[PDB]
């Protein structure tokens, strides 16, 4: 009931935390699925029409939501500003996650490690048609899928464009601070930006102004060992990876259902169409029609709840880059385990990653503390922070950082008697005079 | 093999077979060979459409939809002068500008193509935003 | 248990989430807001809940003054909620709901094994013991494509059930994080006050 | 346009919210559901396969996803703090 602890030294520390955004675009064709290339089959397809305007606007309403989780994320500010020609803003080496003009691409090198950890084995948007001429070992599934009217839309936004905006974003916030996001871009050198982030906190204006240089090598070093981190791991960026395993395991099994006779005496309709005649092969041929219709349905509903899943998932990441890129708050645990709600995005495959700079403190050491002081029979109350022993003195300091400092009038603040208190102690006040 | 027919795909489909005479193998394609967007304004404002074809080269257009077995109709959204390159595919009946609006109707891999005016349907790198510079000191 | 659907049971037990709920509450009584962003920092529960009526708008004085009296209002809270939570049975309906839909649709599950689905019998053993199997074969892929089609179904509502069970418990561990952890200034997050 | 009011006395209230968090983990088999034991039926649903290796891998996630749901909520910190003997923290009886 008498005894404190208070921190007398800290750290900086970087985390990343990866946020999916967008999934994949399928379009789907009951023609070509259902019937093939089959006009006997087509022909008995025409009274099942509304059950494929359905299943075609389903698809697109998930395609226009995907297309739009990706301009909700990013395009948060309309203002494109140029990136500066220096890196360093008072000490801190910006130069990893700037783009530099000395590459073919527009990326920065950890967004390079970022694209190169997700391995794009599916396809549909990047693989030529006429490709799907091979031979018996390149019988792949791609281009079954091609072949049975499975089509992957590609995205509107050009990676290369996603680009831009996080560049645009990382030099607004390195230059401007949090005022582009509010209103206009305001400059001003990061050195009181800093100053001010760290008065958020609850640490005083000076720590910083003394300590700047020894702030911004452990800031280089968190960046350096996230840099080297991101070149070894396989399983850092595992839910996007998951995301494309996902979507491409689905339209496998949907190609695979295809071998199912569904009570009918083949798979295949030529040897139904060659084998009997159209007045049983009808009958036949309906079971495999509203098996696919099934499959089909079955394939849309399970697109649907993912897709809705993912959208829950794109908001999260937009209340993150809105509340914690644009500016700083005080939701504990928000963005990052520690004070400091600072953070930086990076692009991704279908996702963003998002580094958080955070505040901790790290050595300790023990004291006692009294709760008032009663001077010449008036208490006392600290103004701010807490009032703290050496074991031969009294000083009063902020709660975060040691920084004693002498008890004057200025610190605190008279209020009552000094019988009412439970545990108050007696000392003296400095008055200038 | 030495007695085998016909192939088979992972979904059961023939994709091959042997000719009984002058004994070769030989691949059997789909005739719906592709995916096809058609790009339009509003029917009150206009009829003329534009056509994309998903992952084909321009020069291999006239080759995947078959433009011989078609009608002439068909065939002028297979060739002609207008024709574009995209990262998508390629984009015929909308001719390409050099400036950047807006988005209208979003294509895909970066464009937007509009009713721009007399009125014909264009082509263009849709505009990401305002360009700005802010000065550090 | 006879039909092939089984419960599996959950990985974490009662009598273990007990330790985490109570080691969570020593750490908030002991080291206050401080053990979540670093490390545990010892501090008198007093000058804490000074701290907090700091963080209101209301000076530090008053809890000094009235440390007493907020002790006993605080304790007769307590009292108040124990003797609460003995008498209603609808204060916790929510997590009652959740079983009872859980073993409504289990049940209906089971139940929805009667229908024959066109066959002429419901059960297979007479319909192999009736017929020879050129047609029971047409008779028991309607049986198979209308079971099919239940697992189905059920699948669905299961998937949707848990959706909105992830969605209330990430709401549970933002207020987790940020009432429970720490003090904010959002109204109306955790409490009306 | 110029009367306030101002409050000369407070109160402290306790509130319960109550949150679900988790459900049931429920598994299923398409074998001994929709055929039994019965070697005739189950020749014919070996062509469904894929139908029921899909509800397999939903209930899995599923139940994963509900097992992930108690670890998120509860576990915050790492650090088991023991009970401190006493429950009194400065008139506070925290015994309950
Ligand atoms: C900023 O830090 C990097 C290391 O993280 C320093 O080294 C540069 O690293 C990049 C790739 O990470 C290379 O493309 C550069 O050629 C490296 N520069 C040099 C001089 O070796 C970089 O020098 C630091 N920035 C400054 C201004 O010192
Ligand atoms: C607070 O901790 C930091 C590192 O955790 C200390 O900085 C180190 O100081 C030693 C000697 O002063 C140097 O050899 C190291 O190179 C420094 N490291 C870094 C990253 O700068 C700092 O001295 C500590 N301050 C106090 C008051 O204890
Ligand atoms: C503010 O209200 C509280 C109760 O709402 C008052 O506390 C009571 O005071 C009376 C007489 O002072 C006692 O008999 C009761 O036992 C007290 N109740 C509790 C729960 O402590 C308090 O006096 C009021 N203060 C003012 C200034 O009006
Ligand atoms: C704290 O309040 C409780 C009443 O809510 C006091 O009474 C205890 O109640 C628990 C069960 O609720 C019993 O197991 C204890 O035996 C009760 N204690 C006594 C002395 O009867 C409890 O005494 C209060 N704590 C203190 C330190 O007074
Ligand atoms: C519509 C138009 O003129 N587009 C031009 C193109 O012809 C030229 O090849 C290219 C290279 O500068 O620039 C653009
Ligand atoms: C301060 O003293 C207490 C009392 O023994 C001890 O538990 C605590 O670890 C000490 N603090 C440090 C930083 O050693
Ligand atoms: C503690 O602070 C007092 C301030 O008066 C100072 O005189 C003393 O040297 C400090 N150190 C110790 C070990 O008392
Ligand atoms: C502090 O606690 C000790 C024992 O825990 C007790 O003897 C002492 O009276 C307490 N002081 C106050 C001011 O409550
Ligand atoms: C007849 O069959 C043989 C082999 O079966 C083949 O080589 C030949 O071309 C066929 N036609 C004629 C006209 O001989
Ligand atoms: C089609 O164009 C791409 C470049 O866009 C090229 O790599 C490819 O070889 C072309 N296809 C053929 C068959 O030449």
């Amino acid at each position: 009931n008498n005894s404190i602890a208070i921190p007398t030294n800290f750290s900086i520390s970087v985390t990343t935390e990866v946020m999916p955004v967008s999934m994949a675009k399928t379009s789907v064709d009951c023609t070509m699925y259902i019937c093939g290339d089959s006009l006997e089959c087509s022909n008995l397809l025409l009274q099942y029409g509304s059950f494929c305007t359905q299943l075609n606007r389903a698809l697109t309403g998930i395609a226009i939501e995907q297309d739009k989780n990706t301009q909700e994320v990013f395009a948060q500010v309309k203002q494109m500003y140029k990136t500066p020609a220096i890196k360093d803003f008072g000490g801190f080496n910006f130069s990893q996650i700037l783009p530099d003009p000395s590459k073919p691409t527009k990326r920065s090198f950890i967004e390079d490690l970022l694209f190169n950890k997700v391995t794009l084995a599916d396809a549909g948007f990047m693989k030529q048609y006429g490709e799907c001429l091979g031979d018996i070992s390149a019988r792949d599934l791609i281009c079954a899928q091609k072949f049975n009217g499975l089509t992957v839309l590609p995205p509107l936004l050009t990676d290369e464009m996603i680009a831009a905006y996080t560049a645009a974003l990382v030099s607004g916030t390195a230059t401007a601070g949090w005022t582009f996001g509010a209103g206009a871009a305001l400059q001003i050198p990061f050195a009181m930006q800093m100053a001010y982030r760290f008065n958020g906190i609850g640490v005083t204006q000076n720590v910083l102004y003394e300590n700047q240089k020894q702030i911004a090598n452990q800031f280089n070093k968190a960046i350096s060992q996230i840099q080297e981190s991101l070149t070894t791991t396989s399983t850092a960026l595992g839910k996007l990876q998951d995301v494309v395993n996902q979507n491409a395991q689905a339209l496998n099994t949907l190609v695979k259902q295809l071998s199912s006779n569904f009570g009918a005496i083949s798979s295949v309709l030529n040897d139904i169409l060659s084998r009997l005649d159209k007045v049983e092969a009808e009958v036949q041929i309906d079971r495999l029609i509203t098996g696919r219709l099934q499959s089909l349905q079955t394939y849309v509903t399970q697109q649907l709840i993912r897709a809705a899943e993912i959208r829950a998932s794109a908001n999260l990441a937009a209340t993150k880059m809105s509340e914690c890129v644009l500016g700083q708050s005080k939701r504990v645990d928000f963005c990052g385990k520690g004070y400091h709600l600072m953070s930086f995005p990076q692009a991704a495959p279908h996702g963003v990653v998002f580094l958080h700079v955070t505040y901790v403190p790290s050595q300790e050491r023990n004291f006692t503390t009294a709760p008032a002081i009663c001077h010449e029979g008036k208490a006392y109350f600290p103004r701010e922070g807490v009032f703290v022993s050496n074991g031969t003195s009294w000083f009063i300091t902020q709660r975060n950082f040691y920084s004693p400092q002498l008890i004057t009038t200025d610190n605190t603040f008279v209020s009552g008697n000094c019988d009412v208190v439970i545990g108050i102690i007696n000392n003296t006040v400095y008055d200038p005079l | 093999q030495s007695f085998q027919q016909f192939g088979r795909d992972t979904s059961d489909f023939t994709d091959s077979v042997r000719d009984p005479q002058t004994l070769e193998i030989l691949d059997i394609s789909p005739c719906s060979f592709g995916g096809v967007s058609v790009i339009t304004p509003g029917t009150n404002a206009s009829s003329e459409v534009a056509v994309l074809y998903q992952d084909v080269n321009c020069t291999d257009v006239p080759t995947a939809i078959r433009a011989d077995q078609l009608t002439p109709a068909w065939r002028v959204y297979s060739t002609g002068l207008n024709v574009f390159q995209t990262q998508a595919g390629c984009l015929i009946g909308a001719e390409h500008v050099n400036a950047s609006y807006e988005c209208d109707i979003p294509i895909g891999a970066g464009i937007c193509a509009s009713y721009h005016t007399q009125k014909s349907i264009v082509a263009y790198t849709m505009s990401l935003g305002a360009e700005n510079s802010i000065a550090y000191a």
